[PDB]
């Protein structure tokens, strides 16, 4: 399957930087492991390295501005031809839920 | 693999100009992205200007931007560093650098092949 | 006003990489007919950046795996050294995983050895810890997430010498406790090992 | 003070692979055997 091939995977941003060309197959672009690929150009910038878990994102905003709430953060198994730690296919997300508290003042108006 | 020979240095007065040229190996010329470095008396090696394999995308240091203009001759296997308005702080040994770049539009700051260098001295 | 056309789909630059994929270029520069004095320009598409394909995979450097589990702490010809003042040794293993195609090897030592006391399945005196920090909401994105903090019965480790001498050299080494003991303590709210409290999480968002 | 050692029928000879040579999965079983042999003789010596 032809996929856009990039020349550099900017880590910690998930962005495919430096475009090499298009229409090449996935087996040919990932012969150099420092590259990255992007199918359909709608997202999911995957590096050519072995499937390792990416960095955890920053916390989502607190679901309520008052009292105890909850916030999420995600992590995407980035990589190709392999499984992440726990029999996990590439592309699967993992979330963590923590209770937050922005302030202790409520109906101020 | 590739060998670099520099030429064009000399004693120029302050306010004058000097143009450097760098002759590389012809069979492996357009492979390497090339640039210019310098090493003043008593300092570390300083990045000056870089050029991609196309010559379209150029990159310069902040100390030489505006005064210096790097150009690439893809037909005579030479690169040129037009140094206008030479100051006494430009007295250094200018090294020609060769380094592999995958894209034709990517400028580099790290290079693996270096040369013997040329001497540029500016007096006041 | 010199009319400029196109030259060749030009002479090829060599493939600048010995592995995988690279980008050559020829384009078609406006060199055989050059526009002069700022008249017309070369009409068409000058773009050729070509993907050259080398059929040799590039070297990939191997990365370290995580540290393994600590081995049981024994000593040779000393029966079981559990709940005694007999220093032993234990090991831990890693795995260099991912080096293919003449890549660089892993830099470092693959085994970790430390000196230990065996506290496996030993009865000890204990004391109740305070309330721990509130944990995460488990299960996340599922039916009814709940928090969890707890007070566990932490064992009181015996006052043994923290160092040991070597036979060959006079320099001393660290000793570190290892094992799963059985702590003895008074009960708090009807439990002997660990008392916890669950509180459900509020305003759970969609994932 | 000059001294010559004899490799006779009562001499054990074993190959010690170097630091980057133990990263193979075939030598992973053997290099953990050789490393623990040194510390049991340096720190504890020979029992009995
Ligand atoms: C065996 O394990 C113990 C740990 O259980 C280990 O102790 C280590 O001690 C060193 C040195 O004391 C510690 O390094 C410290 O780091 C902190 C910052 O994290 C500094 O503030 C410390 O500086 C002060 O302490 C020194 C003396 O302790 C003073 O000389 C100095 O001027 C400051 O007052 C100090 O640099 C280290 O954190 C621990 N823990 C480790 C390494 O886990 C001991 O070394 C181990 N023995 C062997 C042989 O491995
Ligand atoms: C975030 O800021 C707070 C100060 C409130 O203004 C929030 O508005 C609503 O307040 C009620 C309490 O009456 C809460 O149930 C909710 O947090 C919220 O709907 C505002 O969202
Ligand atoms: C050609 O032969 C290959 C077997 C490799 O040894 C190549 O070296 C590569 O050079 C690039 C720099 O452009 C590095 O990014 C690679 O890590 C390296 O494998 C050689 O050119
Ligand atoms: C996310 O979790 C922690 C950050 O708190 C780290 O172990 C790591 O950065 C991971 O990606
Ligand atoms: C989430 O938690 C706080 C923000 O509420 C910070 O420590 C950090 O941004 C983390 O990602
Ligand atoms: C083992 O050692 C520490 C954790 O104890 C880390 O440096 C790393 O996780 C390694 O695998
Ligand atoms: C060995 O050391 C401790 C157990 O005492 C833990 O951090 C872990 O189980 C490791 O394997
Ligand atoms: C925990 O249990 C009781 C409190 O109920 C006490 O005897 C003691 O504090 C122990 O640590
Ligand atoms: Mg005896």
């Amino acid at each position: 399957d032809p996929v856009l091939c990039f020349t550099q995977y900017e880590e910690s941003s998930g962005k495919c930087k430096g475009l090499l060309g298009g229409g090449v197959s996935v087996e040919d672009c990932c012969l150099n492991t420092a590259f990255a690929y992007q199918k359909r150009s709608g997202g999911l910038c995957q590096p050519c390295r072995s499937p390792r878990w990416s960095l955890w994102s920053t916390w989502a905003p607190c679901s309520v501005t008052c009292s105890e709430g909850s916030q999420l953060r995600y992590r995407r198994c980035v990589g190709w031809n392999g499984q992440c730690s726990g029999k996990v296919a590439p592309g699967t997300l993992e979330w963590q839920l923590q209770a937050c508290e922005d302030q202790q003042c409520c109906p101020e108006m | 693999q590739v060998q670099l020979v520099e030429s064009g240095g000399g004693l120029v007065q302050a306010g004058g100009s000097l143009r450097l040229s760098c002759a590389a190996s012809e069979r492996t010329f357009t492979i390497y992205a090339m640039g210019w470095f310098r090493q003043a008396p008593g300092k570390e090696r300083e990045f000056v200007a870089a050029i991609s394999r196309s010559g379209e995308n150029t990159d310069y240091a902040d100390s030489v931007k505006g005064r210096f203009t790097i150009s690439r001759d893809n037909n005579k296997n030479t690169i040129s560093l037009q140094m206008n308005s030479l100051k006494p702080e430009d007295t250094a040994v200018y090294y020609c650098a060769a380094g592999r770049a995958i894209l034709v539009h990517t400028t580099k700051k790290e290079y693996d092949h270096w040369g013997q260098g040329t001497q540029v001295t500016v007096s006041s | 006003g010199v009319a400029g056309g196109w030259g060749p789909w030009g002479p090829v630059s060599p493939c600048p990489v010995t592995c995988g994929l690279g980008q050559t270029m020829e384009q078609r520069t406006c060199n055989h007919p050059v526009p002069q004095h700022g008249g017309p320009f070369c009409a068409g598409d000058a773009t050729r950046t070509h993907i050259c394909n080398t059929a040799v995979p590039c070297p990939v450097d191997g990365e370290w795996d995580s540290w393994g589990e600590w081995s049981p702490c024994i000593r040779r010809n000393m029966k079981s050294i559990s709940c005694q003042e007999i220093p032993g040794q234990q090991s831990r293993g890693r795995t260099c995983r991912g080096r293919k195609f003449d890549g660089h090897r892993c830099a470092g030592q693959q085994q970790d050895i430390r000196h230990c006391y065996s506290i496996q399945h030993c009865p000890l005196k204990g004391s109740w810890s305070e309330w721990s920090t509130w944990g995460l909401c488990m299960p996340p994105c599922g039916p009814n997430p709940t928090r969890a903090r707890q007070r566990l019965c932490t064992p009181l480790l015996p006052k043994y010498p923290p160092t040991v001498s070597m036979v060959e050299g006079q320099g001393e080494k660290n000793v570190t406790f290892w094992g799963r003991p059985l702590p003895r303590c008074e009960e708090l709210q009807g439990q002997k090992l660990v008392v916890e409290e669950k509180r459900p999480c509020l305003h759970v968002p969609a994932c | 003070p000059n001294l010559s050692y004899i490799i006779g029928k009562d001499t054990w000879v074993e190959h010690w692979p170097e630091e980057d040579e133990c990263q193979d999965e075939e030598n992973q079983k053997q290099c953990q055997d050789l490393g623990a042999f040194t510390e049991s003789m340096v720190v504890f010596g020979c029992p009995n």
